[PDB]
């Protein structure tokens, strides 16, 4: 189930800055972003 | 919770007792007693409800004396209010054994109140269900205690509790602004048995008695004794005058 | 929330009230425990309130601490659990 | 007297009221004088509550150091005050490796000076066990090589200390290696590395709060 | 009144049997697994310590494991703060034996000393039985090698090689079918550790987990020598069998 | 079994619920009472509640005398008040005969916590419905304050207070401390800590007192005593002409 | 035995020897008889040796408790007290000879208990068998206003008298200085009157003096 | 009579557990934070202290005591029980070994005789199990320093550090990665003030906070000199400005 919402995350990042190139810098902070949800409580 | 009005050491919702509670109304169920204050000494006063003819008149005392300078009158069950007494008893003999001289009324106030704090503090035993008025004449001045349940007390310069609680001891605040500055221990006498004939409105479906013991300084000089002769009767007439 | 996420709402409120300025808003930050944005905004709403009576017209620093006190409180004198066993 | 506060606020206006030579010999006249509580620190005088008191003296005149020339002469005079510290407890070591070194880069000074005294204070923790302190003076010695603008110096600590606080302890201290290690690439004209190692610094900077300093940054 | 809140403990149920020795039973299982086996030539015990970590100190430590005599060891296998109760008492009775007597307490006395223990509060003193269960193992002159285990209901019989503890009935099957009469010590070994791998709810098996103290027997005849395998004497059998 | 909640026992909560219910039975008789550390010495203030004109003024008091060094004052019932009251007189006199040199402050209140808490741990025995607080002069630490909850837990208090109020009057006290920074009274005379402690307890309550409504306890230096009635209503003169 | 104690202005002084006395034949020159109730009160044994070594190790338990319950420094009017009636316990059918000396934050304090439970106090107290001789030189030299460095020579020379003086009494001196403001002072072999010189022939026996029967080595380590 | 309770309120569950040690342990979470960390040069524990009213004070309450001059102890939560066990800690330890052996126990002998009053509880009737958890500190001529962590159901384990109570779950695993086989008594405090910050959400001071370090043995702590054997207690107790110099130290 975590590694699921690794993929609706993935995008997230590049929403921002509106481009349709998807690196390792998306993915590195879908990372993060998703261990604090489950160590959190 | 279900069954916190069943043992004794189990608090209530709200920080109180149920089997505290329960004793009180078994004080109410009781013959009444009231008791007056003076300076020179305590008057104690009780009305014994007679239930048929087959009972003798005057061979019966509710009031038991400890020492000769400590009265004892209660209001409640007639079994628990005998164990106080007899507890007491203990207790003013192993003071005059060791200390001499007699126990004096606010000594001897702390003795039967730890002793009913020890059985609210146990499953095993149960709360005294009586209330009991005690006084006397002490070393200095003189002092008046009435023994609640709850073991909570106070000095009384008056205590009531009954059938007529509500009754004679509400009569209680008009003696205080009768004498403001004093009362004698002859007066305080009769103003006992009218406060009884006052309060014997709820009384009158059955006979009644009168009992009153009183000591001081002024003539018995540290001896608790009952009413007797001429006196006793004596204030009946002045109590029935205004009845 | 913490000592960075309150701080920027006692700062954004207090751009429309008027305050002293002296009046210090980290002192009861730090002190601040279990709070909500609602409570916040009560305080700010009290701290003006009782500026009234008081014959005041700016929000001072004493009335800060005063108003704390009420919505802190979180059930009835107990805040949640108080401290004992 | 013995009043610390009449020998050093005194000495605090002579700076400008005549020459700062007065106040220097004020402050190191307390070296033998002062005493205090607890055990002694050089061995002439006892000094351990006003060692923040003493450490101040330096701190004073460690402004004024740079008009004399003394910046050479700094090399030696912070590790002198380690070995004062090991008579009397070592509450007070952390701060005089850290207090001086915050005022001591502050102060305009040469790049070669301020190197040679970190590599001297890990020195003291190379002998011994430490490890927060060996850490903490290996981050801000990169740190001094970035100003120097050379990638051999400045690379050498930044992967030492990305193999370790990775999987080891100091993971809020882990967001200024990252951030002084994108740094150095940005004077490579590397924006592969540059902007991958922002992106660490960033990611441990949501889970962990940081400082308003190092959130500016 | 005290009748209510008295939940009886002791007390014959409709079944024939008691209820917080039922439920005694079953704590056992949630505990560490303790497995006995009795060699030829001595006795090799295995326990499995539970809920360990990296931070658990694994220098001078032996919760399973325990000695009440030179020639005698146990295994503990069970709620470790009621174990102590008996430990405690089982050196004071092993001693008085030899204080009088003045010789070495075999098995098969001290467990029935001890086992009475356990049995009084199962019929007086109105409290709760002890939920640990202990493994005896012990050398002696008149039987040999004796290897006994006993129970919250406080009953000790004789076994060749027994398990308590989680998966109890798992590890029996294996035990029964690998178990021969001319078992040497170290093919002993070799018994108790391919148990324990498939027994667990690890993947991998280390040293750190296992607790092995075994009865040596030396050149000179009469004599034993009570050995607890330290964890640099652990890992080296671990290799040598080809567990890992 | 719906008896886990009349004893005290592990809760499914990780709580106790009789000793919750026991810092409720301090609110039943609603009695507001604070302590201050003066500069050498410690003044304690409580109010005086006397419900009938029957009550003699003298005899009613919430303030004990433990021994001549040490004051007590305790909130909630009487009962459960004299019972531990007279439990405390008896350590006192054991470490004196046994132990040492008289009593101070903290290990009395250390000995009656361990007790408390031994009657918690065992259910048989129910928990006091009072709190204990204690007010000495110690020969050494000087004034100190040490109030003694019903669970058994003991900790020191700067300025402490009792009662259903005690949260608005805390603030009180707290508001004072933290704008002149000092953690005790300046004022080196006792008397003008006397009117210190009303003068707080009068704006909090709203209420103007008298000497009947106040019993203020002063523990000077190895001496203990309580201000009679002229000595109290002395204190209230001079703060309606100060203030 | 003998011991002593001089109590001075900043506090208070004990002494006493090494030689422990079981009767006409001295089996130990050398020994510690002040013993310890606090790290801050000292004790000095006389008498029977073997009722002090127990006494104050069981007393000593015991207040060492109660200054880790009330969280305070132990005082010598607490310790006495306790020491006190242990001995009333008995009866008095325990020999025993004590002076607690020590200070506490309300001044200084000396003491000396007897074996029946009675206490004495004074400026100056002495214990033991050798108790008299040691009284007569404290007395003499004994004023008002008694410094640290004469408070040391005077408590040394009631010792050093009670070793002359007295058989139950020699060797060494162990003096125990206790300050108010510093913390205590224990010199063990302050004071060396008596040194055994060389003997004049060597006994010391060559190899194979001595038959031996039958030799056997017993294993230790398991 | 006295009390008319001899059964024990600690029965087996059909679960196959006891119910009061299981909500024991709950409770030891339902209150303030403790932890320790062993190092090579001593062990070094921390806990908080959390006032429930402003006005209280932090020197009269002293959540760590000493047991024996050579081994300290802290607990978690208020401690209602935790002045019944230290009181009949110290007496069952100075009873059966200075009494008796005329020395200190050693730290594995003493956190034994300690659960040895806990197990009683959860067997012995008329009294309810301690829901106090403590820890064992201390050092010895054979062990060394070990730290030992006692359970409130009366069974004790060797930890090398651990942190129980309220944030025992973030605490604990924070102390894996952050521990190792050489650590000194100064290094491993920072080790317990940056786990114990993030379990603060109060305030943050030196006064909050009690650091309790056993060292080497200190002749100023001792009290006498002229005695090479002894040279004073290992267990130390800092002070309030020595706190807040380590404090700023991070």
């Amino acid at each position: 189930a975590d590694v699921k919402g690794v993929c609706t995350e993935a995008g997230m990042y590049a929403l921002r800055e509106r481009r349709i190139h998807v690196t390792q810098e998306d993915f590195e902070l879908a990372v993060g972003k998703v261990m604090n949800k489950n160590q959190e409580t | 919770g279900t069954g916190y009005d069943l043992s004794n050491s189990v608090f209530s919702p709200d920080g109180r007792n149920f089997q505290v509670e329960y004793a009180v109304k078994a004080v109410e169920n009781g013959t009444t007693s009231i008791g007056i204050k003076c300076n020179d000494g305590v008057v104690f006063a009780v009305e014994k409800l007679i239930t048929s003819k087959l009972l003798v008149p005057q061979k019966n005392v509710k009031i038991q004396v400890v020492d000769r300078h400590i009265g004892c009158v209660y209001s409640g069950l007639i079994p628990d209010g005998r164990h106080l007494v007899n507890r007491g008893r203990e207790e003013a003999a192993s003071f005059k054994k060791l200390y001499k001289t007699p126990i004096p009324i606010p000594a001897f106030a702390d003795r039967l109140g730890q002793y009913v704090q020890a059985h609210t503090l146990y499953n095993s035993v149960r709360p005294f269900g009586v209330s009991t008025i005690f006084g006397g004449v002490d070393k200095n001045g003189a002092h008046l205690y009435m023994l609640e349940p709850s073991g909570s007390y106070w000095g009384y310069k008056g205590a009531a509790t009954g059938k007529g609680r509500q009754s004679a001891k509400a009569e209680l605040e008009k003696l205080v602004d009768h004498h403001p500055e004093g009362l004698s221990a002859r007066e305080a006498v009769k103003q006992a048995a009218k406060i009884i004939y006052l309060a014997h409105e709820d009384n009158k479906e059955k006979d009644f008695e009168l009992e009153i013991s009183w000591c001081s300084l002024s003539e018995t000089n540290g001896l608790h004794k009952f009413v007797k002769g001429d006196l006793l009767q004596e204030a009946i007439d002045f109590a029935q005058k205004e009845i | 929330r913490d000592r960075r996420e309150r701080r920027l709402i006692f700062g954004t409120i207090a751009s429309k009230m008027s305050l002293a300025p002296e009046a210090d808003l980290d002192s009861l930050i730090i002190r601040n425990d279990s709070l909500s944005g609602a409570v916040i905004a009560a305080i700010m709403q009290e701290a003006g309130l009782r500026a009234v009576r008081k014959n005041r017209y700016v929000i001072l620093q004493s009335d800060l601490e005063e108003a704390y006190a009420t919505q802190v409180k979180t059930d009835n004198t107990v805040d949640k659990f108080d401290f004992y066993k | 007297m013995s009043l610390p506060g009449s020998k050093l606020e005194e000495a605090r206006r002579l700076v400008n009221e005549k020459q700062y030579n007065e106040a220097e010999q004020v402050y190191l006249s307390l070296l033998d004088k002062d005493s205090s509580q607890s055990s002694a620190a050089a061995g002439a005088s006892v000094d351990d509550k006003r060692r923040n008191e003493q450490e101040t003296s330096i701190l004073e005149l460690g402004q004024l150091y740079v008009t004399m020339g003394a910046k050479d002469k700094l090399r030696e005079f912070i590790p002198h005050s380690t070995e004062y510290m090991m008579q009397f407890a070592k509450s007070k070591t952390v701060k005089v490796l850290k207090t001086l070194i915050e005022k001591f880069e502050q102060v305009p000074d040469s790049l070669d000076d301020q190197i040679f005294v970190c590599e001297k204070s890990i020195e003291f923790a190379k002998r011994e066990k430490r490890v927060f302190l060996k850490h903490s003076l290996s981050i801000k010695l990169a740190t001094l090589h970035y100003q120097k603008k050379q990638y051999k110096d400045s690379l050498a600590l930044i992967n030492d200390l990305l193999r370790e606080f990775k999987k080891l302890d100091d993971k809020p201290s882990l967001v200024d290696v990252h951030l002084l290690e994108s740094k150095v690439y940005h004077k490579l004209r590397n924006l592969a590395k540059s902007k991958a190692s922002l992106t660490a610094a960033r990611t441990a900077a949501n889970s962990i709060y940081c400082p308003t300093q190092t959130v500016a940054e | 009144g005290s009748r209510r809140y008295d939940s009886r403990t002791t007390i014959f149920s409709p079944e024939g049997r008691l209820y917080q020795v039922e439920y005694a039973l079953e704590s056992i299982s949630h505990a560490g697994t303790a497995i006995g086996i009795m060699a030829s030539d001595g006795i090799v015990l295995a326990a499995e310590r539970k809920v360990t970590s990296t931070l658990l100190e694994q220098d001078t430590s032996t919760e399973k494991l325990y000695k009440l005599n030179d020639k005698i060891a146990v295994a503990v296998a069970g709620l470790t703060a009621d174990a102590e109760i008996l430990i405690n008492t089982a050196r004071i009775h092993a001693q008085n034996y030899l204080k009088t007597y003045n010789e070495d307490i075999p098995v098969e006395i001290l467990v029935r000393r001890l086992s009475d223990i356990k049995q009084g509060y199962t019929q007086h003193g109105g409290l709760r039985p002890f939920g640990v269960s202990f493994i005896y193992a012990g050398y002696d002159d008149r039987y040999g090698y004796q290897l006994y285990t006993s129970n919250p209901s406080g009953n000790y019989t004789g076994w060749k090689a027994i398990s308590v503890g989680a998966n109890t009935s798992a590890a029996q099957t294996l035990l029964q079918m690998d178990y021969k009469d001319d078992m040497k010590v170290d093919d002993a070994i070799e018994l108790a550790l391919k148990t324990l791998s498939k027994t667990t709810d690890s993947s991998a098996l280390t040293y750190d987990r296992l607790e092995f103290a075994t009865i040596r027997k030396g050149a000179n005849d009469g004599e034993v020598y009570q050995k607890i395998f330290k964890p640099q004497e652990i890992k080296d059998i671990l290799v040598k069998t080809g567990i890992t | 079994a719906g008896y886990d909640r009349h004893i005290t026992i592990f809760s499914p909560e990780g709580r106790l619920y009789q000793v919750e219910y026991a810092f409720k039975a301090t609110n039943q008789t609603n009695i507001n009472s604070l302590a201050v550390r003066g500069k050498d010495c410690t003044v304690v203030i409580s109010q005086k509640k006397v419900p009938d004109k029957l009550l003699d003024p003298t005899t009613v008091s919430y303030i004990f005398c433990i021994s001549r060094t040490i004051g007590m004052v305790v909130n909630g019932p009487i009962p459960d008040a004299r019972n531990a009251a007279l439990r405390a007189k008896a350590e006192a006199a054991e470490f004196r005969y046994k132990y040492g040199y008289d009593m101070p402050c903290d290990v009395l209140a250390k000995r009656m916590a361990n007790l408390s808490q031994i009657y918690t741990q065992r259910a048989y025995m129910r928990p006091l419905g009072v709190i204990l607080t204690f007010v000495s002069v110690d020969e050494e630490l000087g004034p100190s304050i040490y109030k003694t909850d019903p669970a058994g837990y003991y900790v020191g208090y700067k300025a402490t207070a009792t009662g259903p109020k005690q949260q608005e009057i805390t603030t009180n006290l707290e508001n004072h401390f933290k704008k002149s920074k000092i953690d005790h009274i300046n004022e080196e005379s006792w008397e003008k800590v006397v009117e210190f402690a009303i003068t707080h307890m009068i704006d909090a309550l709203g209420t103007e007192f008298s000497k009947n409504d106040l019993e203020v306890g002063v523990a000077t230096k190895d001496k203990f005593f309580t201000l009679s009635a002229e000595n109290i209503e002395e204190r209230l003169v001079a703060i309606a002409e100060q203030d | 035995t003998t011991i002593v104690g001089v109590k001075f202005n900043n506090g208070v002084v004990i002494a006493a020897d090494t030689r422990s006395t079981q009767g006409p034949i001295v089996a130990d020159k050398n020994c510690a008889k002040l013993h310890r109730i606090s790290p801050k009160i000292w004790c000095a044994g006389a008498g029977t040796a073997a009722d002090t070594e127990a006494v104050t190790q069981l007393i000593g338990s015991n207040i060492e408790l109660h200054s880790l319950y009330t969280s305070r420094e132990p005082r010598v009017v607490s310790a006495l007290q306790m020491l006190k009636q242990h001995l009333f316990k008995y009866q008095g059918h325990i020999g025993a000879y004590l002076i607690v000396a020590g200070v506490d934050p309300t001044g200084s304090h000396l003491f000396s208990i007897h074996a029946h439970g009675s206490t004495d106090v004074g400026y100056y107290l002495s214990l033991g068998s050798g108790s008299l001789a040691a009284m007569a030189v404290l007395e003499s030299h004994w004023k008002q206003d008694l410094t640290k460095e004469e408070a040391i020579k005077l408590a040394s020379d009631a010792i050093q008298a009670g070793i002359w003086n007295d058989l139950g009494s020699g060797s060494n001196v162990d003096v125990c200085v206790m300050e108010i403001g510093k913390d205590a002072e224990y010199l063990r072999n302050y004071l060396t009157p008596n040194v055994r010189e060389e003997k004049q022939k060597s006994y010391k026996f060559p190899r194979g003096t001595t038959a031996v029967l039958k030799e056997s080595i017993v294993n230790i380590c398991d | 009579m006295t009390d008319r309770y001899s059964f024990s309120l600690t029965t087996f569950s059909p679960s196959g557990k006891l119910g009061q040690i299981d909500y024991a342990l709950t409770a030891v979470k339902q209150g303030v934070t403790s932890l320790g960390i062993k190092a090579t040069n001593g062990v070094v524990i921390a806990t908080e202290k959390k006032s429930s009213s402003p006005l209280a004070m932090s020197e009269t309450l002293s959540k760590v005591s000493l047991l024996t001059p050579d081994i300290g102890a802290v607990y978690s939560g208020m401690g209602p029980d935790y002045r019944v066990l230290v009181d009949k800690s110290r007496k069952v330890a100075h009873t059966s070994y200075k009494r008796i052996y005329g020395e200190y126990p050693p730290t594995k002998l003493l956190v034994s005789e300690v659960a040895k009053i806990m197990q009683e509880a959860t067997q012995s009737g008329g009294v309810r199990p301690f829901g106090v958890s403590l820890l064992i500190a201390g050092h010895d001529e054979f062990n060394g320093f070990s730290l030992y962590q006692v359970d409130p159901s009366g069974s004790y384990f060797p930890w090398k550090a651990t942190a129980i109570g309220k944030g025992s779950v973030a605490a604990k695993t924070f102390l894996e990665k952050r521990w190792n086989d050489e650590l000194e008594l100064e290094d491993a405090i920072h080790i317990a003030l940056l786990t114990l910050k993030e379990s603060v959400e109060g305030e943050f001071n030196g006064d909050t906070i009690e650091l309790a370090i056993i060292g080497d043995e200190n002749p100023d702590l001792l009290g006498y000199t002229g005695i090479p054997t002894d040279k004073g207690p290992r267990f130390r107790k800092l002070t309030s400005q020595e706190i807040n110099d380590r404090l700023e130290a991070l």
